[PDB]
């Protein structure tokens, strides 16, 4: 019923999915070994939707996982919760990407997905009725972009009726990772616009400046970041598992988030998150929750929302409240905040309600937006490409693997024109 | 499975390797006959040594390492000291006749007679690995022997493996001290050899190393054992990341595709830091904002070049030990806010940042103290020019008075290619210039 | 706003100096508590930091160890719980088998 | 050296399509007189009423 | 309902807003270790007025804790009852403000004061109808008179309607701490008269006066004198946490003690205030509170009335008490020195009660005073001003800080229009 | 219909009308060739003002270009907009003024001066009736005071109905320019008390003053300070070119703000200028035009106007705006600020409303008026010019060129009286 098959690329997808599970196994209750241990029956009613069946009663993830280097998934097996998943799912090559999209996306990426593509097609089949996907990569990285948008590429055009979903990690000019950044990001999305229904862009500048302001943790280290988007992964399909008021599936967020087929951009956030020594100086009712959700600071993404101009925004509220508080509020920040929000789409916010809240708290906020300042990361990350290709600038690497000039500026074309649309939904009036 | 074979010519290469693999034995605890001393080493999945090492079946290690030269004298020196049992009993070969400072007698007339071997033994390593990623070559540009055997295998290499990533660790002359006197023709000879068959170079000018030592160690009076231990620490770096846990992750191949951008210019000068004594150790923080910044002074560059004349192209940086993300997001955010140090306009982005969490280890009887934060950095700066420009110098003066040339003509070498030399490398120049123009 | 003396001289009392107010002035006593509850948890762990005052800021505090279901169970960090040696060999690769591949299969 | 003015300070912001930029208020207030059927639930006429500002001040 | 706020800034600022706090939470029933303690069920049927709920029953105090040096915020958290203090309402800079007037209203505070500013607003907005705002802080300090008076600009332009209160703690000749007291002080009366409704100035000297005579304590130490004045306005603010026989607000203490805005300057007492020696002898009616109130050296600020004649007198009587006495005691003070009253207004002094007394009294009364003799304190400090001026002593350091001596010669002048409008009144008559 | 003509003389001249010109063609939208490319109608409906028709469409600024040096005059020809000034207006010296009075308005300007007055005399015909003329010129530069007031001087002559505007660049303190600084502008003043009927004196300080606060630019140009005179150029005759709701030519504007026919000197500034960096968010609603309008640092004159008293006021909003603000600010800042007002002149601000602002905004305001506070810019100039005559140095270049002692010495009581009798009305009372 509806089940969905994960599935995550690249050293920067190994670790979001090398956690993730982490949450994912503490909401249900699932021990290490896979034996159930859980309180309530709900728990594990709707079990079905992440989980497979197997003898002895241990539950098998229905993951897919992708590298092509050996170093990447060696780690993730060695650490707890690695024995989850089936060792048939692994798939690896031997020679390694270097950072190189081509590389990643014609020789060696092509040479390897007759072995993944077809454990894919297995899962699929597997399930009663198809769901949708969830892929997790990184746009700048190159395993994880080089061919992880091939494959996805490729799956759209064999199950049209499908939703998709991807949570990319696009670098920001602020702490750079890489020189060729620019370039394996800026072609990537051409690709990616394209294919992908909903994208949700979280960039490692935010979720490092949360750290400081919010949590107040002195020294924080990578496994600090893969928890904060551990969880909001879970908010999409927060109330798809357990019991609610207003259920609300995958699709139903599509319907509601996308005005035209060619914005299908948002960012994500998540409330309530207080520092360790305001642990106890604060109340957790509906009045605190709504200003986190929309203050500027608290969105994972690059793009400050302020200097944009919302068009369509969703809220994914969890645990027990009353209605009343979830419906009224929402009433009044639209209203003394109307100089922010589209004029021509009255009543622009979605409201689901479920209620089982996460282990250890009362309430929470799962928050995905469309604002028109999406269109800050997009500007700048063709910036500073443009001034990388005025000269040519390592270029010689991408025309030795059968890459020609015409796919780079054609891919220039796509980016731009898909800037120029975010500003025209905007400046417009009834 | 991964598995790298290294390639050392000439009497100083033999050396520099000398005290590289000291190092190398000393980190994954190899005792110094060949047998695992902690004698509780386990199977399965403790392989982590493939990297230098090979299991021989029966026992010891062997090092995936070969060592030529034309002189007897320094190659039986290792064969009879203490590492003895180490190495292979043939693939240490050894010559009859030297070269004796004349390139043309270790690229025409001698060195074809044993560079037929030296593919052979590379061939009988290579097979035994799986995965090889590629090749690490030292050699001494400022001698007859070191060019010619050191060039000539090169080119053999071009043709028959391919597109296999290679890296060298030249060593030019120093540009006010120097040992030969003909030092700076088969210097410009080789300046061809390997421009376009070498992908990647770095610059390590002996005059700067006893610049460094002396401002650190503050020890006066340095030998050529001292200088070869801190070469083993850099190649320990560059090739740390591969053979250890980490966050960040860089291989050998990574670095060819972000550090040099068109294939004519890969030249690079790298730098280290820190470097403190035993005495001043103690009395600092090592704190990664102090550490950070002298990696990028002048005063620690290992090629005798001043960025500050020029631009920066891309700098790629590996970082050791207990380092943390937030330590270095805002290293490199105070690095770019000056103004000492500036870039080029088509280079927005140009730092490759590396992390790895193994500790550097010290050598027994050496001068680098034990530290936690390192840096080992390979920067390619267009202020390189520096380098061939007093190089450039040298080599026209005795032209016009043909002062030596019939030495270089008493082998069968033509008087032409003096010629065609001299022209390369003037290009080589031009393109340095080019490169560094605002749009 | 002011040093606790505390000693039998009337001039040098603070409490036998603050009692003129309509009551029993709350902040003396409650003071005097917080002396005598920290040395006594000290003498449970064992500090003796030459004076009471070395131990008297971080001996009160309230913040648990696990949160009151406020914010997300991130924990203190992951670098607060970590224990780490620095002899040679410690981060060797561990090459699980899920890539221990030993027979390079030939045949598709 | 920039030769010449090379005037920089750019005091308006620019950017800004105020499509009604150059309307003079003095021709619209007066001669809008649109839709407002003949309704006669006041309500009705207010709601519309309520709309033909809000345009009217953007 | 008719919640109020507390901001304090400076040293001084934190100081009394500690003892205040202490004394409240004495008053009402909170201990530091936050849950509740106190018996009478009176307490918290209003414990509203002066605090928030928070998850698990833990009070905290609706305050606002500012300040440009570290110290100060260091300090009072270290102490006990510091610690209910919210730690997110802790702001502040690393630079100090060194006793300079433009170093903390030009250079540094405008850097700093808009996090302040979202702070404030944030907490007031939360609540449901306040009621005002008071603020402690020093005119003869550096930070204070700065930080908290453009603060009250930017307060009072946004809320027009809500009354505020300031306690000020002017210089006096007596016993000086700063060489440039008269400076920052007097620029600082200029501003605070147009936007400050209510203002009480209180006076060290006074403080000395009153603590070596009635109490004839040999040592006394600061926290005496923070102590007195916690009592004063937590007695000014007795009827709206409690109820009485005749409830009186903020509003209605200003509606009937303003007769002009440009008038609105008070001073204050405490009472009843007894020797360690004479405690127990001496009785508890409205006869003896009412002589003592009155008297010239128990009120609290440098002002000696017997020079000057009251426009309009509010006392705010506590505990239990026979009302004839209490209006009887009031006309024959009010008879007796028709002299001292003027004549053009009749029925000057107002009264209240409330049925709750402070704790370990049967009663006490809190004073509030408005007479001709406040014209004496500002005429000292004028004729210091003039003479530092004169030879523009010191006067490099405000000038090079962005300041203009136009702004000096402008609250120069300020000063003495307010002084001879205020002493107007003294001769003129109906 | 009611036009006006253009007589640049200098350089200053020359740089101020060289970006002057450039400013308006946007406003009105004209462009390097002189072809319409506009979008609205109402743009050409009053372009006749300042431009003339011709065959081809293509229309012609009817400006004059004086000077006394050809190195910088056809520096204009060569840069961008210089071409829009036809060659026949094109008049010029040969040898150059060298910054000495007299060899520009006794012995070599009077030599070529009439060539000038028959175009300029010329282009009045043309136009079906002149209203006026602006010129600006510099008195701190002997080519424009020492040619150019003689133009001014005689303009008036032969036009005795029409009134004439002056843009002046007065010598300031701080930096100084010309050692003939004390001799230029002290005795061309004469001249132009006399001639003009309007004088706005601009000092150049401001502009860094200006630049530095509010424009933050850390490096002006001259062409930056050009453009903020342009703009303000502009403000003065904005109402003259479109609708309005009370449309205020150059004659109103006299009426309104002088009350002698002596006083013709004005000071003004313009506003709002944001900084550089100046984020995305609110609106300039009219609350803060009217703050910003009348602070003391951004008045373009030395003198800092609240040294004294305003004489009237006049303001020109620009953008669509109600005036109830208008008529309530305007009326509401004389309150609070009454003490800088004179008495019998009651209701002494003037308002202005237009409906066609600069471009790149929606408010804005240009301020026009006459304070006492000039008596300072004359004042101190005329100190410098007192200690050169007993000094007695340097006249022998004034004395060599056909005039004597006697002139020098009636301009000084000239303007030693009008310093005096500027001062006469200051302290006046009704
Ligand atoms: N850094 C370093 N360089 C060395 C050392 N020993 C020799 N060299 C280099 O070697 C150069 C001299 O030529 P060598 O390489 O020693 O001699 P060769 O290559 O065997 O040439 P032939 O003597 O003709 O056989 C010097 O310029 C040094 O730069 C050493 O111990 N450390
Ligand atoms: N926030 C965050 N970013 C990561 C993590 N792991 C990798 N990345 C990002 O991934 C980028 C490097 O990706 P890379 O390993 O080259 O991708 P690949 O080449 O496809 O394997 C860096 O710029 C990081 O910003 C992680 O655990 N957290
Ligand atoms: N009554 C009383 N006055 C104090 C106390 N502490 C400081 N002051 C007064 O505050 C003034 C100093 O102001 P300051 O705190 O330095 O202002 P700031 O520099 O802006 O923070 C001194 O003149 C003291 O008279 C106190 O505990 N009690
Ligand atoms: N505001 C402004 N003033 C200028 C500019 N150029 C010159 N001046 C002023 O003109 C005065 C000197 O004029 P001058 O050079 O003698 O004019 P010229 O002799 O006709 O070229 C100086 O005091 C300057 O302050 C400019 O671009 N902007
Ligand atoms: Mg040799
Ligand atoms: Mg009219």
């Amino acid at each position: 019923m509806r089940e969905i098959v994960h599935i995550q690329g690249g050293q920067c997808g190994n670790q979001i999915g090398a956690k993730f599970w982490e949450v994912i196994s503490d909401e249900h209750g699932i021990d290490p070994t896979g034996t159930y241990h859980g309180d309530s029956d709900l728990q594990l009613e709707r079990i079905n939707v992440y989980y497979n069946e197997a003898t002895g009663g241990r539950y098998v993830p229905r993951a897919i996982l992708m590298d092509l280097e050996p170093g990447t998934m060696d780690s993730v097996r060695a650490g707890p919760f690695g024995q989850l998943f089936r060792p048939d799912n692994f798939v690896f090559g031997q020679t390694g990407a270097g950072n190189n999209w081509a590389k990643g996306h014609y020789t060696e990426g092509a040479e390897l997905i007759d072995s993944v593509l077809d454990v894919v097609r297995k899962e699929a089949e597997g399930c009663d009725c198809l769901q949708g996907f969830q892929i997790t990569h990184s746009l700048g990285g190159g395993t994880g972009s080089g061919m992880g948008t091939l494959l996805i590429s490729k799956v759209r055009e064999e199950y049209p009726d499908r939703i998709m979903e991807t949570f990319s990690v696009v670098p920001s000019p602020k702490v750079s990772d890489t020189v060729v950044e620019p370039y394996n990001a800026t072609l990537s999305v051409h690709q990616l616009v394209e294919n992908a229904d909903e994208c949700m862009v979280i960039d490692n500048e935010a979720l490092y400046d949360i750290c400081f302001r919010t949590l107040k943790l002195t020294t924080p280290t990578y496994g600090d970041l893969n928890h904060l988007v551990s969880a909001a992964m879970s908010g999409v399909t927060c109330c798809l598992r357990f019991p609610g008021q207003l259920n609300s599936d995958l699709r139903k967020l599509a319907v509601n988030l996308i005005p035209f087929p060619r914005l299908h951009f948002f960012m994500i956030g998540f409330a309530p998150l207080t520092s360790r020594g305001s642990q106890q100086y604060r109340a957790l009712t509906v009045p605190e929750l709504t200003q986190q959700m929309f203050d500027a600071k608290n969105m994972m993404c690059a793009a400050d929302p302020r200097h944009g101009r919302y068009l369509t925004a969703s809220a994914l509220f969890r645990g027990r409240m009353s209605t009343k508080e979830v419906d009224e509020q929402m009433l009044n920040v639209q209203n003394k905040n109307s100089s922010y929000f589209v004029e021509w789409i009255p009543n622009n916010i979605k409201s689901s309600i479920c209620d089982i809240p996460p282990k250890g708290l009362k309430m929470a906020v799962t928050f995905v937006g469309n604002s028109t300042a999406i269109q800050e990361m997009f500007k700048r990350v063709a910036e500073q490409f443009t001034a990388m290709f005025r000269r040519k600038a390592f270029l010689h690497w991408y025309t030795g693997e059968g890459m020609d000039e015409m796919e780079f500026t054609e891919a220039e074309s796509n980016m731009n024109d898909l800037v120029s649309e975010y500003q025209q939904y905007q400046d417009a009036t009834a | 499975m991964r598995e790298v074979i290294s390639i050392h010519v000439g009497q100083g290469g033999i050396q520099v390797g000398n005290a590289c693999w000291e190092l190398f034995c000393l980190e994954h605890g190899i005792q110094p006959d060949g047998q695992m001393p902690s004698d509780k080493t386990i199977g399965g999945g403790d392989d982590a040594f493939n990297t230098f090492f090979s299991e021989t079946g029966a026992g010891k290690h062997v090092p995936r390492a070969v060592f030529l030269d034309l002189e007897p004298t320094v190659i039986d020196e290792v064969r009879t000291g203490t590492y003895r049992q180490l190495f292979h009993p043939e693939q240490l070969i050894s010559g009859k006749e030297d070269a004796a400072n004349n390139f043309a007698r270790g690229h025409y007339t001698i060195g074809k007679e044993i560079v037929d071997l030296c593919l052979d033994r590379i061939r009988k390593l290579a097979d035994n690995c799986t995965g090889l990623q590629g090749f690490l070559v030292f050699n001494s540009v400022g001698g007859g022997t070191g060019s010619g055997l050191g060039s000539l295998l090169l080119e053999r290499l071009s043709v028959d493996y391919g597109k296999k990533s290679k890296l060298g660790f030249t060593i030019y002359p120093s540009p006010q001290v120097s040992t030969a006197v003909v030092e700076p023709y088969n210097s410009i000879l080789s300046t061809h050899s390997l421009l376009e068959h070498t992908d990647v170079a770095v610059m390590l000018d002996n005059e700067a190393i006893y610049d460094i030592c002396r401002r650190n160690l503050d020890i006066e009076r340095p030998t050529y054992t001292n200088l070869n231990r801190l070469i083993a620490q850099v190649i320990s770096s560059l090739t740390a990341s591969l053979r250890f846990d980490g966050a960040l992750n860089v291989d050998i191949t990574e670095f060819q595709t972000n550090l040099v951008p068109y294939p004519r210019i890969h030249f690079m000068l790298s730098s280290y830091a820190p470097i403190i004594s035993a005495e001043k150790a103690y009395h600092e923080q090592l704190s990664v904002a102090e550490i950070t910044n002298s990696a990028f002074e002048p005063a620690n560059m290992m090629a005798k070049c001043d960025p500050r004349h020029g631009k920066y192209m891309a700098c790629s940086m590996m970082y050791r030990g207990d380092v943390v993300p937030k330590d270095v997001n805002a290293s490199i955010a105070t690095i770019k806010t000056k103004r000492t140090i500036q870039f080029v306009d088509w280079c927005p982005t140009g730092f490759k940042v590396g992390i790895n969490y193994q500790p550097p280890t010290v050598v027994p009887g050496g001068d680098l103290a034990k530290v936690m934060r390192a840096v080992c950095m390979i920067s390619n700066s267009t202020a390189i020019a520096e380098v061939f420009s007093r190089l450039d110098h040298k080599f026209d003066l005795m032209y016009a008075k043909r002062a030596f040339v019939h030495w270089y003509v008493g082998e069968g070498m033509e008087e032409g290619e003096f010629s065609e030399a001299r022209e390369d490398l003037a290009a080589l120049e031009k393109d340095y210039e080019e490169v560094g123009i605002e749009t | 706003a002011e040093k606790y003396k505390n000693e039998q001289e009337p001039k040098d009392n603070t409490s036998i100096q603050r009692s003129w107010l309509p009551y029993k002035d709350k902040a003396l006593q409650v003071a005097e508590n917080n002396l005598i509850k920290n040395q006594t948890l000290n003498q449970t762990k064992g500090f003796t930091p030459f004076n009471p005052l070395i131990t008297y800021k971080n001996n009160m505090s309230q913040v648990q160890q696990h949160d009151i279901a406020t914010s997300l169970p991130i924990g203190s960090g992951e670098h607060s719980d970590q224990k780490r040696t620095n002899q040679p060999g410690e981060f060797r690769h561990v090459r699980t088998d899920v890539t221990l591949i030993r027979n390079k299969p030939v045949t598709k | 050296p920039q030769f010449s003015n090379a005037s920089q300070i750019e005091v308006g912001d620019r950017s800004e399509v105020n499509h009604r930029r150059f309307v003079s208020q003095s021709k619209n207030v007066y001669g809008n007189f649109g839709k407002f059927d003949p309704v006669s639930n006041p309500g009705i006429l207010a709601s519309k009423t309520k709309w033909h500002h809000h345009l009217q001040s953007k």
